[PDB]
């Protein structure tokens, strides 16, 4: 909670992944590969 | 009340720290550009703003 300011410098979308998972498996649009190739997205989202 | 910066008689004055890194994360949000392209080596006047 307390630091989502200096997190959200960073990410250019926000990292919610469970509803690009719901888009996904629904076929909606998909976020681009830039904006999941970065680093703030991609190492919380391989952990998951 | 008070801390927005005081109005002078005719102007208001800040004193602030600047870094030269917070232009590469300015121009790391700034500058969302194609393929081919390449962000510049000097810093770009939309820093001091």
């Amino acid at each position: 909670d307390p630091v989502t300011d200096e997190l959200i410098v960073v990410r250019p979308i926000g990292f919610e992944p469970l509803q690009w998972v719901r888009a996904l498996a629904a076929e909606d649009p998909v976020p681009s590969d830039k904006h999941l190739t970065s680093a703030a997205v991609s190492v919380p989202g391989v952990l998951l | 009340p008070e801390f927005l910066p005081a109005v002078a008689n005719g102007t208001a004055t800040l004193t602030v720290d600047w870094h030269p890194e917070r232009v590469a994360d300015h121009t790391g949000v700034t500058a969302t550009f194609g393929e081919p392209l390449a962000p510049s080596l000097t810093n770009v006047p939309d820093a001091l703003v």
